[PDB]
């Protein structure tokens, strides 16, 4: 109650008044979250089928709306932004059993929604369960990463946008140089975007 | 020059080669089989060592007679052409046919223990794959299939993901059915299960709607994703999707051929109220058949 | 001889009694043996029904991709090449668990127990005391949650209570039950990690990929192959991960000791390429993310890096860079109200400053 | 009589080639027919899954006090 502009609504993703009615013309995120009760189905990959339906339906009235979603299995996020018509789409598909092939537990990584930031799974926190048995900082640093736990005289993860005006940087390490030399800030890595007509 | 039997280091060398086994391959059921050979191969070894060394003295034997009667004594024959005649060499017989009948059994029995934890062809095929198949979908898929003469050499494989029904088992130990159905159990959004299939390289591949559910959209969303699933696989493979509902029949619209139950019942009853027995019509003219009935 | 079926016939019977007892004999051996045989085949129906150095997997309900999960995150260290996993499942085996466990690379390291936590002699039967780890693993796949988070909270009690000396990762569900199992080594929440993923998402775009990428170990060595240039570096920058090293003992950032720490990790990040992301000092327990510039290394600190290899495997880097041989950073430095949330709907929320209303 | 491991030995090869011979069939049986064998037990486990005026009785479930 005490945070500012937080409504809600009742409603659904798969009936489009709701949605309409919440704004999704105006939305910037549209963040799905799957059902509990969905994951009763026997075969355990049709799990996520009515969410990847949803959303791709969702996908396809509004094209250009940013759709968020989070998946049980890694292997379903191939479903996200489904474009049976596209050739690069499913040369990634090559790609992945390539991959697969050498033993690769990131087999998923090169997919579009989830290299995108579309997607994710919870996975994901299992694997980093697994990895505190050898890196008992792992945890500690992700939450931190996230704002779980506030220690003081840490940092938060932040991002800025590289502009027209700023490309006289020409390179991540001058850029590396003058976050340090003005506001002493860290960049971890770069959103890359590229152009990629279906 | 004394002996020394050195004809018993067979039992360490299968020792060592089982210990290798355990880590590297070289395969589940190949890999004690093997111990079993080998086992056997000892035995005999040192069985037939055994015999000719100790019949040395006596009924001075070759090593091959000995082998000879080492392997027929082995397979219970007992030719009796050649017998040890001597103390030693019957007691050593003796105590060889008790060793054998202690280790052997214990070889066959974790055999059949692997056995049971074990038990739990040709080009232009074609994949079906259901959710549940029964014995009328089956059978009519069947008489359909394989009615007509350029599809005789065609096998189907069936995607399930469910264990296969007694009818369904019934129909396919028929020798007509034997070798033309391959029933696997996976599921199409596995890609394990696809390969094991072989789409990349089947001539079609069939989703089939489940009518038998009760939440008829589950069962749409799930041949969505099979549809969605076997493009991302096999691209280059033919659909032939089987819709319930309208609203979905969109979200498959890239297949080569889909078919909407809803639209197609509702259609042929309008048409039933408005021009008499066009169900009948439709049903007689897209169902193969000579005219010989 | 004559038992083994073999009959030499060097030495047989030539009388009438001695052929009649051999054949009566023949008949009582055929006749009261099936007998212990069939009791014997009885009885193994009715039975039907290591090394050092070993963790224990205590789950609900196991499941193919779990188990691939686990095994794959496990065994990626070369450390844990020698452990093998003991599973504590109170179901019976799934027929894909079972195909994959009896695979010849799994069939010896992968040890599957019937039972459950809270009997003790299922817990003997894993040698929890000796254990090097225990893995309580919450059930995604049940529908009520709660009741879920219940039996991973008494899973964990019972570990406890039974092997004391034995860390625990314990993963819940719901973040209300969280501070029930706060005793345990390492606890992952499974809603609060997320939605602060899918939160930083709608502020930092793909910082879920971010995240997972640096969780997951990895050579680099994917999409090398490609002819296209934006695969081959993301597939090789996404073998990146978060590593720890003490700063006195590390080569990448030894040199900079009583410098600030903005300035050491500019260095090392322009000399060798990693990210001096954090460190942690000796007197404080807590890892400073970016502590700033007016923090001065010192030769006790912990620091968190990310970079494609460990330190210690990057011998190779470092043999070469001896087979080697815009400011500059200096290296010493309605209106809403901001406060707390009054009223925080668990124990163990953690307390931030956010804008609120003023009512 | 040397099939059903009877072995009388009245009649019984005395030569080197005859006695290999018979080595070698004997190994080549016990390595082929349980091949056979395994099959036809296969076969038996999938396998396993009168007179005029007779009466028919039609019921959806058969209990112990009905029949
Ligand atoms: C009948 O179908 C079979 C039987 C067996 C078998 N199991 O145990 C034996 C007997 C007890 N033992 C022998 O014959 C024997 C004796 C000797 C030796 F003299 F020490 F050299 N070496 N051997 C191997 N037969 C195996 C397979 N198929
Ligand atoms: C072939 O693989 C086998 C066979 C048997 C076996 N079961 O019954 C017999 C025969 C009928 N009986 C005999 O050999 C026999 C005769 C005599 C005696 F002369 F009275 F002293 N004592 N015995 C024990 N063989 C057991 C295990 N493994
Ligand atoms: C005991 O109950 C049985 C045993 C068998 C059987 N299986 O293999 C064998 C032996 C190893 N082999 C032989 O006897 C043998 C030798 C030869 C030949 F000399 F080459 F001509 N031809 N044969 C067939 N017995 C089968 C059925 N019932
Ligand atoms: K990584
Ligand atoms: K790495």
């Amino acid at each position: 109650c005490c945070f500012p502009m937080v409504y809600y609504m009742e409603g659904s993703v798969d009936n489009l008044d709701s949605l309409l009615q919440c704004g999704i013309i105006y939305a910037d995120n549209l963040v799905v979250v799957d059902k509990e009760s969905t994951m009763s189905a026997e075969e355990d990959y049709m799990a996520d089928a009515k969410t990847i339906v949803n959303v791709q339906t969702m996908f396809r009235l509004f094209p250009s709306l940013s759709i968020t979603t989070e998946l049980t299995h890694p292997s379903n996020m191939r479903f996200m932004q489904f474009r049976a018509k596209d050739s690069y789409s499913l040369a990634l598909s090559k790609l992945e059993k390539r991959e697969r092939e050498n033993g690769s537990n990131l087999a998923f990584m090169f997919r579009l929604p989830f290299a995108a930031g579309r997607v994710f799974s919870i996975s994901m926190l299992d694997t980093l369960l697994y990895q505190s048995f050898v890196k008992d900082y792992m945890i500690t640093i992700t939450r931190l990463l996230l704002g779980l736990d506030t220690t003081p005289g840490s940092g938060y993860l932040c991002a800025m946008k590289i502009t027209e005006g700023d490309l006289w940087i020409r390179t991540y390490g001058r850029l590396f140089q003058k976050l340090c030399s003005s506001s002493a800030e860290i960049p971890i890595g770069i959103y890359r975007t590229e152009s990629h007509v279906f | 020059n004394l002996f020394i039997p050195v004809f018993l280091n067979c039992w360490l060398a299968k020792h060592a080669l089982e210990n290798m086994i355990n880590d590297f391959h070289r395969s589940a059921m190949f890999n004690q089989v093997l111990i079993l050979f080998c086992t056997l191969l000892c035995l005999v070894f040192t069985g037939t060592c055994g015999i000719q060394h100790l019949e040395r003295a006596g009924e001075n034997l070759s090593l091959l007679t000995s082998f000879y009667f080492c392997i027929v004594t082995f397979s219970t024959v007992g030719y009796g052409d050649v017998t040890p005649k001597i103390w030693p060499s019957q007691l050593l017989v003796v105590i060889m046919i008790c060793v054998a009948l202690v280790v052997l059994p214990l070889q066959f029995e974790e055999l059949v223990y692997l056995w049971m934890e074990r038990q739990k062809q040709t080009e232009k095929h074609v994949v079906l794959c259901v959710s549940s198949l029964k014995i009328d979908l089956l059978m009519d898929f069947l008489n359909e299939f394989y009615a007509h003469p350029r599809l005789q050499d065609y096998y189907v494989v069936i995607l399930c993901p469910t264990e296969m029904d007694v009818q369904v088992r019934r129909v396919l130990q028929i020798p007509l059915w034997s070798q033309r159905v391959i029933y696997l159990q996976g599921s199409a959004l596995k890609d394990q299960d696809l390969m094991r299939a072989k789409m990349d390289n089947g001539e079609a591949c069939f989703i089939l709607s489940s009518r038998n559910e009760v939440d008829r959209t589950a069962a749409d969303h799930q041949t969505i994703l099979r549809a969605w699933a076997v493009k991302d696989f096999a691209p280059n493979c033919p659909l032939y999707v089987q819709i319930l509902k309208p609203e979905n029949k969109f979200h498959v619209k890239f297949a080569d051929h889909v078919v909407c139950e809803e639209e197609c019942k509702y259609a042929m009853l309008a048409l039933n109220c408005i021009c008499p027995a066009t169900s009948t019509l439709i049903t007689l003219l897209v169902h193969t058949s000579r005219g010989q009935e | 001889v004559t038992f083994s079926t073999v009959g030499y016939g060097d030495v047989t019977p030539k009388i009438w009694p001695s052929q009649l007892l051999v054949v009566i004999m023949i008949c009582v051996a055929l006749v009261v043996l099936p007998l212990q045989f069939e009791e014997l085949v009885y009885l193994w129906m009715e039975r039907q029904k290591q090394t050092e150095k070993h963790v224990v997997l205590c789950v609900s309900s196991l499941k193919i991709d779990l188990l691939m999960d686990f095994l794959n995150e496990f065994y990626a260290h070369p450390r844990l090449q020698d452990y093998y996993v003991v599973i504590l499942c109170p179901t019976e085996m799934d027929v894909q668990v079972r195909r994959v466990l009896q695979i010849p690379l799994w069939s010896q390291r992968v040890i599957y127990l019937q039972g459950s936590a809270l009997k003790d002699q299922d817990l003997m039967r894993a040698k929890m005391d000796n254990g090097e780890a225990c893995f309580i693993l919450s059930s995604r796949n049940e529908v009520d949650r709660t009741a879920a988070d219940h039996q991973t909270i008494l899973r964990a009690w019972a570990v406890k209570d039974f092997a004391p000396n034995c860390p625990l990762y314990v993963q819940i569900l719901k973040p209300e039950n969280k501070f029930h199992v706060k005793f345990a080594d390492h606890v992952v929440c499974e809603e609060e990690c997320k939605y602060a993923m899918l939160a930083l998402n709608c502020i930092c775009p793909a910082t879920s990929t971010l995240i997972t990428l640096l969780v997951h170990t990895s050579r680099g060595q994917e999409g090398q192959e490609s002819p296209e240039q934006w695969q081959r570096m993301y597939g090789r920058c996404s073998g990146n991960e978060v590593y720890h090293i003490r700063m006195g003992d590390s080569k990448f950032f030894r040199e900079y000791e009583g410098k600030s720490f903005t300035y050491a990790a500019f260095h090392a990040h322009k000399k060798y390429g990693v990210c001096l992301i954090g460190l942690k000092r000796e007197d404080n327990k807590s890892i400073l993310l970016n502590p700033g510039p007016r923090h001065i290394l010192a030769a006790s600190d912990t620091c968190f890096y990310i970079n494609i290899t460990k330190e210690e495997n990057s011998a190779f880097i470092f043999k070469q860079e001896e087979k080697r041989k815009i400011a500059p950073v200096l290296e010493l430095a309605v209106e809403y109200v901001k406060g707390y949330p009054p009223n925080s709907p668990y124990i163990g929320s953690s307390p931030t400053l956010c804008h609120l209303l003023p009512v």
